């Protein structure tokens, strides 16, 4: 007779040539909605999405009729494993509907909640753009404090019981899916089997993330102490010299990034950063010119050119005629080929760099398109964005701004222009690693059970003060659900993808620089005009999820584990400068300090 | 003199699905294939056995023109000694294929907004095909041992799947009209010879 693999291959050949069309239809519907917001477009998009989801659920149910123990070929085993994931199709219809309505309630109460302070009952604004502008631009203590506490009190207190019931239902779902809890379910994306030598357990990810964080602790401690020293200028009587940093004074609502904190701690305030905006408008550059330059940069390293359909179906410019387009920079893989970008491009430098990021997303998408449908994705949750980020890294180099003709050849990179750029980079890159690690660790410990529901806020600020070096401005009791104030926690999104990604990119770039024979510090590296590094990256990009992410990572960087040495080497000049200017200051944070007393 | 009906195969209005590819036999002609080879209206033009030359030197018995439509990345499957869905279950070319394959993008005529699903291909089969064999039988492909009773069910799939041709459709999955010419030569007065 036949085997299980001979039947599973037949079942997956019928699933692919249906999922192809049924996902391309939904993608075309969502694209037509995003490029032109109407009322009937929403109806068409919902119809296509419902059809695709129903078909996918039916095929997922049909797939589990084959056990993986009787399957030996790993190329079919991985597709079967990706299709067998039932999600929430295992609970009873009652609980499967209760969880979905709880998710919808949590996701719609986050986008609708507002916050208003005393002294102005009419000053009652949403998170965006009301509280967003406040937490992103303001420099007043009380103005940031009231917005922070309002967004966490009039929105998180309404999410706490929903989050408790959601945690319970998700734990039930995960236990029914043969897991420990929902955190184990989330770590399941890093789980690796069916390959000896490159196997990776779901518990190994915790050890790796906890080990690579102990290495960044000195660099992050120096950066945090430098920021705290340069923040006592803008806040003379609001920050302790040996304590930690208040959570509402970090440049955004939660303190995820420290980028908006740049024009407060910049090393040399008299030297201007290399912004090419005026040089771009003076050269009559338009959006199509920006994307043609990005295509030039990508072809310079050996990656193929954008298809013709990219240059006629992508919304590179804003319509601005009658269509209320929601244009957030996003790269689109519309199923059968059809790679597009829906960015509202302007003539500036930020849209010059962010176009390279989206084009790198498109390049990663175009690479693994040769894989089977179920294997068309990144190796894990942190590869796509890493490929996207290394491209912007190599493009933002002054040696790149001088080659394309944007910058004048009669320009020299000062010994100080290297420190402002590196400081801003550490602000946007290094300042987010403790935040991500702490948030995901709290979520894992909550899902497992090391934190009872009576210590959810007790352990949250504990891990904050002990990991990221950030303290709450005012204490929060157990009714608060401060973690749910973040878009990813209230909308059920895994967060560790933003940690590992940050570690992979520097592993790539360094490697991609070694093949480029770049001699010098690892912040002036420019992989342009180097087909060797481009080919080495393309060898890994076309893999997709076909092979374990450990072997895919070992292809490029030579190492199998998650290595943070390239990241620490990237910020080595900044590390030395920070160690120098941290001579008469306290490096480290004492959790005993409280900004409320 | 002996004008050949090349308009009803290349300039045809409708083409047949690859699972039911349309074979047209032509004879008693003084043919001129340089009219199309030197037209730059094709994306793929590959001639195996005989050179892609002017070809004004060949006497033929008859010429088969097998026309069908596939997507882009499957045109490479229309080649001798190739494996895949189109080569194994839809259209077979023997390793002695004296002829050529012409293929041109048809994103304008065979794909419309919403999706053109008039083109089918055989996705499953019990075995491979003979040289130049057609398989139109719609018998349900039984994977295991349980009978399908004539309707789909457990491990029973339909042997035909429709092509999802859309207008955008990046060039890999874009529709492509493929005409494969095969000029046979056997014991005959060779009624089909060029100038
Ligand atoms: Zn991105």
């Amino acid at each position: 007779q036949s085997t299980t693999e001979e039947l599973a291959k037949t079942f997956l050949e019928k699933f692919n040539h249906e999922a192809e069309e049924l996902s391309y239809q939904s993608s075309l519907a969502s694209w037509n909605y995003n490029t032109n917001i109407t009322d009937e477009n929403v109806q068409k998009m919902n119809e296509a999405g419902a059809k695709w989801s129903a078909f996918y659920e039916e095929q997922s149910k049909l797939a589990k009729t084959y056990p993986l123990a009787e399957i030996h070929n790993t190329t079919v085993k991985r597709q079967l494993q990706a299709l067998q994931q039932s999600g929430s199709s295992v609970l009873s219809a009652d609980k499967s509907q209760r969880l979905n309505t709880i998710l919808n309630a949590m996701s719609t109460i986050y986008s609708t909640g507002k916050a208003c302070n005393p002294n102005n009952p009419q000053e009652c604004l949403l998170l965006e753009p009301g509280l967003d502008d406040i937490m992103e631009n303001s420099k007043d203590y009380n103005e940031r404090l009231w917005a922070w506490e309002g967004w966490r009190a009039e929105v998180g207190k309404q999410l706490r019981p929903l989050y408790e019931e959601y945690v319970a239902l998700k734990n039930e779902m995960a236990r029914a899916n043969n897991y420990e809890d929902y955190g184990d379910y989330w770590r399941g994306d890093y789980e690796e089997e069916w390959t000896d030598g490159y196997n990776y357990s779901r518990s190994q990810l915790i050890k790796d993330v906890e080990h690579t964080f102990t290495q960044i602790k000195p660099l992050y401690q120096h950066l945090h102490a430098y920021v705290r020293a340069k923040l006592m200028d803008t806040y003379p009587s609001r920050i302790s010299p040996t304590g930690c940093l208040p959570a509402h004074l970090l440049g955004d609502m939660w303190g995820r990034f420290w980028t908006n904190l740049y024009p407060l701690t910049v090393p040399f305030g008299q030297k201007p950063n290399i912004d090419v905006t005026d040089a771009m408008v003076n050269q009559s550059w338009d959006a199509r010119r920006i994307f043609k330059e990005a295509e030039k940069f990508f072809v310079s390293v050996g990656l193929p050119n954008m298809t013709q359909g990219f240059w006629e179906n992508s919304m590179l410019t804003e319509p601005g005629d009658s269509r209320k387009v929601v244009c957030h920079p996003t790269a689109w893989d519309l199923g059968k080929g059809d790679f597009r970008i829906k960015m509202c491009t302007k003539v500036t430098m930020d849209d010059f760099l962010t176009a390279h990021h989206e084009m790198g997303h498109i390049q990663y998408d175009m690479a693994y398109a040769v894989q089977p449908f179920l294997l068309r994705n990144g190796a894990n949750e942190g590869f796509h964005e890493a490929v996207g980020e290394i491209m912007s890294l190599s493009a933002a180099t002054p040696n790149h701004l001088k080659t394309i003709g944007l910058l004048s050849p009669g320009f020299s990179e000062d010994s100080e222009t290297e420190i402002n750029f590196l400081l801003k980079q550490a602000l946007t890159i290094v300042g987010t690693l403790p935040f991500t690690y702490m948030l995901e660790k709290w979520r894992w410990m909550v899902f497992k059970g090391e934190i009872p529901k009576e210590q959810w806020m007790q352990k949250w600020w504990e891990m904050k003060r002990e990991i990221v070096g950030v303290v709450e401005p005012v204490p929060h009791d157990e009714t608060y659900c401060d973690p749910a104030s973040l878009f990813h926690v209230a909308n059920d999104y895994s967060f560790i993808r933003y940690y590992t990604r940050t570690i992979y990119q520097f592993q790539f770039q360094e490697a991609l620089c070694r093949i480029a024979k770049h001699e010098g510090p690892l912040h002036k590296c420019d992989i342009s005009n180097s087909s060797e590094a481009g080919k080495k990256l393309l060898q890994m990009l076309t893999l997709g999820k076909s092979k374990p992410w450990t072997l895919a990572l070992e292809h490029v960087v030579g190492e199998k584990k998650m290595n943070v040495t390239p990241l620490l080497k990237y910020f080595e000049p900044l590390f030395t400068w920070l160690k120098e200017q941290n001579r008469n200051s306290f490096v480290g944070w004492n959790t005993d300090w409280r900004p409320y007393a | 003199t002996n004008l050949c009906p090349f308009g009803e195969v290349f300039n045809a209005t409708r083409f047949a699905s690859v699972y039911a590819w349309n074979r047209k036999r032509i004879s008693n002609c003084v043919a001129d294939y340089s009219v199309l080879y030197n037209s730059a209206s094709f994306s793929t033009f590959k001639c195996y056995g005989v050179s892609p030359t002017k070809l004004n030197d060949l006497c033929f018995t008859n010429v088969y023109a097998d026309s069908f439509v596939i997507r882009g990345d499957e045109v490479r499957q229309i080649a001798p000694g190739q494996t895949g869905k189109i080569a194994d279950y839809n259209y077979k070319l023997p390793d002695d294929f004296t002829g050529c394959v012409i293929a041109w993008n048809s994103n304008n005529l065979d794909s419309k907004v919403g999706g053109n699903y008039n083109y089918l291909y055989r996705l499953f089969r019990k075995s491979n095909l003979k040289p130049f064999e057609r398989d139109i039988s719609t018998e349900i492909y039984q994977a295991g041992s349980t009978p399908c009773n004539g309707v789909e069910g457990f491990n029973c799939y339909f042997p035909l799947q429709s092509y999802g041709f859309q207008p955008t459709n990046g060039v890999g999955y874009q529709p492509y009209r493929v005409v494969v010419l095969s000029f046979e030569l056997l014991h005959a007065p060779a009624t089909v010879c060029g100038p």
